[PDB]
């Protein structure tokens, strides 16, 4: 390096992935009801 | 004129908080409502400063001197190098009338003092003075708290004051108070130690010094300096 | 760049045409702001007024509907709005 | 001019951009202090002794008015260089703290004195700093300076440890060890004096002739002023859009009287983003203020050269009162976004054909 | 009425603007390598033949920065563009109708 | 463009605030980096199973 | 010299960082403007029926 | 503390999880309890 | 060996052919050196910074 930098998202990809499944399991079960 | 102290009063050189103080007009430009960042010589926020309840101390590059005397027994201050005819010698006197500024390759001995007698004329502080530099004649400077700060930038000595009346017993008040300009000196001199005078019948004063750093100052309306910010303090700051 | 200074200008003027072209945007960025506005607000052709009286079903709309009162002839959200932000 | 902007001989209905406005200065006034008393330049110029080179007289003058003139067209100098300053604006300008350094050197070293400039001379006796500003002078001293027995008296450092400093005087006399012993105060093997002595005699050709150099110094605005050159002072203008030299600060502007409380010893304020805002007359000493003349763009509306060819101007952010071809034309309109001429006010109210502003606008009918 | 800060994005905006504005106003006062950083003082204090060369170096910078500026400006003015479009979609769609 | 230089640097600040707003510029850029992602994936209140 | 020397260097790496900062705010730009979509779509094909 | 993002010093690590109020990266966040 | 840098220098398991004498990745940035004396491969990284 020579003076720059390359700084971590704030979600890391577990994160991701937890809010991806709650959303398909969300839409599997309820329909559109609940959003 | 003058003969060894033998009564060699000790002064013991206890250490008390800096606190807030050593504020002063850094240029000669008015400004009101503005926040104005400034990098220079200053007294860093809460340090040291030692307290004396006459040795000899560096002058090193700015003097922060405060006084909480009472009846005005502080007369003068002495600055050279070793403080002999041999080189450049700068003394200021502060007596009933006007005050005085000289400057000449005086000669002095081991203590120096000025003494009163109960009708009041005395003055043997130095001993010899041969070649005269410099000459300077001003308004006399003077429960109440006096400071000065003294500077020496480019040939130029840079004497800065304020009084205050005061009413706390021993330490220094924890207010704040900027210290206006009042005399500029133009005259070069190698300064490297400093003295001190008092008025002895025929003693607590505060020493600080200065660094280079960068302060942040409010004005108020009407121009006053009324508050500051330390810059490397603090993550706050 | 040269604040009243002819010799300062007559040097700019080998530079081409540079202060053309920088004003020619500015005025193309105002004349769009004053579209955008036009174009969000201007979606009626009629300026309707409501009836006097107010009976609309048990519904309140005293908070919304312009305030006679007031010089501005803004509402209440409106105003607060107005002196909320800077 | 709208023929001229667009570039083209016919003009469409619209309103166009083509210049400026400002407002002229009208007079000019100068204050200056009451200061007369002259300035001595004689008694260190025409001085008998000049010290030597490693001892160069150092002197300060302030608190005196200095005329150029007399010793810019002097032709006793054989070498007139300034740096920083062309010389015939040196009667124009004040300054504050002058320094003078007299010397005698040989004749081939007048070019070591400069900035960013190495020798002899230059590093060993007198180094001057990269950015110095000021004035050198020299003039051969051959006639005076020069003693058919010999001149001994000048003497040139030629040895030290390391280099000099800026406006450094070194005055140190110990033996130099050139070599890997100590000398202990002997003038022998690796030992030398780090003085070195001149054969100043007439019968010597050029570039070894005595030659006296006089080098003055100035600063930039560091203190009130204190050494100006002899100039002349005017009076006080009010609410005039006029330039003045105050003490040196040259601008332009509107004076008015202000009520800003001062304390005894600024010289001038300003505000945010450093403009000059209030300023003190040297001789009166009062709390002035400045603010610029009234300036803005204009705008040409026009409903097109293809119908008509009759104009209206419109001024942007200028209050009807100081409007000077159109000194008169029409009837004046003043509105929120500026003044306006060549178009005639009514009651009514349709369509906008040609966005001014505030939300007005104009339309052809005149 | 009670909560403050609810309307931050009209507030960054004015912020951001007076930031512009007060950067550029304050770049007027660098020397840019020059010996001063006012135009007059160089013109009444030193000979033209190299004052040029100074005013050269003031116009160079002083030309930079308002480049700089006037490709911010119209950046943000694309962004300003992209979000009235949809403020008018909206209040075409939701307002003039049930959405 | 320094590299660890005093020269370099003293040169340097002659240029005014050159640099304040790039870091400026890229911070904003992270910032709204993190926005992008938090309101495209965040749009459930609760964590279904 | 030597100074000005470091100021060729200066302005040239000036010049291209800003180059690159200029770009980066285009690329950005067009990346947001794609999140907007992609959010518009994830709330309407989603979480109901179009 | 140590962290994805670097080092952390005046702050506390505790095993609890509430919302993200000064995010701080990596996944984690500090807020004023101390 | 007149090439000079700051870094911090550790143990490394690179092989160097024969005749050469630093090593380096992209855009002329040396990562590896041999020391004149011992004749073996180290490692140059460079000191933190944030
Ligand atoms: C100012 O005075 C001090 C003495 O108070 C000088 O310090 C001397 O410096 C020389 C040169 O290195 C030493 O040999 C002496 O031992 C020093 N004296 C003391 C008492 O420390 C200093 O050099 C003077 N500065 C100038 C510019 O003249
Ligand atoms: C007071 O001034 C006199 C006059 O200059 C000094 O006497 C000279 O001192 C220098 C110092 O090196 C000698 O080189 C001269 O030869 C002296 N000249 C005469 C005529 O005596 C005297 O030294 C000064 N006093 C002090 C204490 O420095
Ligand atoms: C700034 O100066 C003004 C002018 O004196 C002050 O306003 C008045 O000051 C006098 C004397 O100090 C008071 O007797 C009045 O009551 C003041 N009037 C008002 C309306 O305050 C002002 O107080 C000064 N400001 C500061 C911060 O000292
Ligand atoms: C609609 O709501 C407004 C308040 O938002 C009501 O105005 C209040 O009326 C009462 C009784 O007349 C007053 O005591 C309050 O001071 C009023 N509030 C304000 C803010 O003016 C209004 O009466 C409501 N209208 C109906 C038909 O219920
Ligand atoms: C140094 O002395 C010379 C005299 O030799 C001055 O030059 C003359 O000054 C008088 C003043 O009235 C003029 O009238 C003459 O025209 C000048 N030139 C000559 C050749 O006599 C000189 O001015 C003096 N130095 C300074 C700085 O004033
Ligand atoms: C244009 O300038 C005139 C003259 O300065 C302004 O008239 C002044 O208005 C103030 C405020 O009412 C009065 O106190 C002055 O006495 C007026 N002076 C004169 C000579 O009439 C006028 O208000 C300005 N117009 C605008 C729009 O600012
Ligand atoms: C001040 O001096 C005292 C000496 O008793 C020392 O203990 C203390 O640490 C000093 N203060 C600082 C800030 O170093
Ligand atoms: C005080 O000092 C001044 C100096 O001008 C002197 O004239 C006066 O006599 C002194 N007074 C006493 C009492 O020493
Ligand atoms: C200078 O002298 C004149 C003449 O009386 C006086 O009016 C003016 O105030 C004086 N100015 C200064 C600065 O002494
Ligand atoms: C504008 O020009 C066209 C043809 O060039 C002409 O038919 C029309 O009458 C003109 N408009 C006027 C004169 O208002
Ligand atoms: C129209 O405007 C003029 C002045 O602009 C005014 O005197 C007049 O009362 C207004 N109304 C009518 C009907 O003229
Ligand atoms: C909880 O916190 C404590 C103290 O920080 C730590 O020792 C422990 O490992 C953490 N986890 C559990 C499960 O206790």
């Amino acid at each position: 390096f020579n003076g720059l930098t390359v700084l971590p998202p704030l979600l890391t990809d577990e994160m991701i992935a937890q809010y991806t499944s709650a959303l398909l399991a969300g839409t599997i079960t309820s329909g559109w009801t609940f959003g | 004129q003058c003969v060894n102290l033998t009564t060699r009063t000790q002064l013991p050189p206890a250490y008390t908080n800096s606190f807030t103080r050593g504020v002063y007009y850094p240029d000669k430009v008015f400004r009101s409502s503005v926040l104005h960042s400034t990098q220079d010589l200053f007294l860093p926020f809460f340090s040291n400063v030692t307290w004396f309840h006459n040795p000899v101390l560096p002058f090193n590059d700015g003097v922060y001197f405060a006084s909480t005397e009472k009846s005005n027994i502080i007369r003068g201050w002495i600055f050279g190098t070793t403080l002999d005819s041999k080189t450049q010698s700068l003394l200021i006197v502060n007596n009933a009338t006007n005050v005085v500024i000289k400057v000449c390759e005086f000669q002095f001995c081991n203590d120096p003092f000025l003494d009163v007698y109960y009708m009041k004329s005395e003055f043997r502080v130095y001993s010899s003075a041969n070649n005269c530099t410099f000459e300077y004649v001003s308004q006399p400077f003077l429960k109440n708290l006096r400071e000065f700060v003294f500077k020496n930038i480019d040939g130029y000595f840079k004497i800065y004051s304020k009084h205050t009346p005061i009413n706390l017993v021993r330490d220094l008040p924890q207010g704040f108070s900027a210290l206006e300009p009042l005399v500029d000196l133009p005259i070069g001199i190698n300064i490297t130690r400093f003295q001190t005078l008092l008025a002895l019948h025929r003693a607590a004063y505060y020493v600080g010094y200065l660094q280079p750093r960068t302060f942040l100052l409010k004005y108020n309306e009407n121009g006053t300096i009324t508050d500051a910010v330390d810059c490397a303090l603090d993550p706050l700051s | 760049i040269c604040g009243d200074s002819t010799e300062c200008s007559n040097l700019l003027l080998q530079y081409g045409s540079f202060c053309t072209q920088l004003n020619r945007a500015l005025t193309g960025i105002a004349v769009e702001q004053d579209k955008n506005t036009q174009e969000v607000f201007a979606q009626v052709k009629q300026i309707y007024k409501t009836p006097p009286i107010k009976d609309f079903g048990g519904f309140n709309f005293s908070q919304i509907l312009p305030d006679p009162s007031k010089p501005s002839k803004r509402s209440f959200i409106e105003d607060l709005l107005f002196n909320k932000v800077t | 001019e709208t023929k001229c902007t667009l570039k083209s001989f016919t003009v469409e209905k619209g309103i166009y951009q083509t210049s400026n406005f400002r407002v002229q200065p009208t007079e000019s006034i100068v204050r200056f202090p009451n200061i007369t008393n002259l300035c001595p330049f004689g008694e260190v110029f025409n001085a008998t002794r000049f010290a030597s080179v490693y001892a160069w007289n150092r002197k300060r003058i302030s608190n005196c008015v200095a005329d150029y003139s007399v010793l810019y067209n002097s032709a006793s100098f054989s070498t007139f260089k300034c740096y920083g300053v062309s010389p015939t604006k040196l009667n124009d300008l004040c300054f504050t703290n002058v320094y003078a350094d007299s010397f005698v050197i040989r004749g081939d070293e007048v070019r070591q004195i400069a900035p960013g400039q190495t020798g002899k001379i230059a590093d060993y006796n007198y180094k001057l700093p990269d950015d110095f500003t000021g004035c050198v002078i020299a003039w051969n001293s051959n006639n005076l300076d020069s003693k058919v027995g010999g001149n001994y008296n000048y003497r040139y450092r030629l040895f030290r440890k390391s280099n000099l400093k800026p406006f450094e005087r070194d005055i140190s006399t110990e033996i130099y060890q050139a070599g890997s012993t100590p000398c202990n105060g002997v003038q022998g093997f690796n030992c030398y004096f780090p003085l070195q002595s001149y054969g100043f005699q007439p019968t010597n050709g050029v570039g070894y002739q005595p030659y006296r150099v006089v080098v003055l110094s100035f600063e930039l605005l560091h203190a009130p002023a204190t050494v100006c050159g002899p100039k002349k002072s005017t009076n006080l203008v009010k609410n005039k859009c006029v330039n003045f030299n105050f003490n040196g600060l040259t601008g332009t502007g509107v004076l008015t009287e202000s009520n800003k409380k001062f304390l005894p010893f600024q010289q001038f304020g300003r505000d945010i983003a450093d403009t000059t805002d209030a300023v003190r007359d040297p001789q009166t000493l009062e709390i002035l203020d400045i603010t610029p003349c009234s300036f803005g763009g204009v705008s040409v509306i026009t409903p097109g050269t293809n119908t008509s060819n009759q104009v209206a101007v419109l001024y942007q952010g200028v209050n009807c009162t100081e409007v000077p071809v159109y000194s008169t034309g029409s009837n004046v309109f003043q509105t929120r976004a500026g003044c306006l001429i060549g178009a005639e006010h009514v009651n009514n109210s349709y369509e906008c054909d040609i966005p001014i502003g505030a939300g007005i606008c104009a339309s052809y009918q005149s | 009425s009670s909560t403050a800060s609810a309307l931050g994005k009209l507030q960054d905006v004015v912020n951001q603007n007076a930031q512009a504005l007060n950067t550029l106003v304050k770049q007027l006062s660098s020397n840019f390598g020059a010996i001063s950083s006012v135009l007059n003082d160089i013109l009444s204090r030193l000979d033209p033949p190299e004052a040029e060369v100074q005013i050269d170096r003031l116009i160079t910078g002083r030309l930079q920065s308002l480049q700089t500026y006037v490709t911010q400006q119209l950046i943000r003015a694309a962004e300003i563009r992209a979000s009235a479009n949809l403020a008018a979609t909206k209040m075409s769609e939701c307002v003039l109708g049930q959405s």
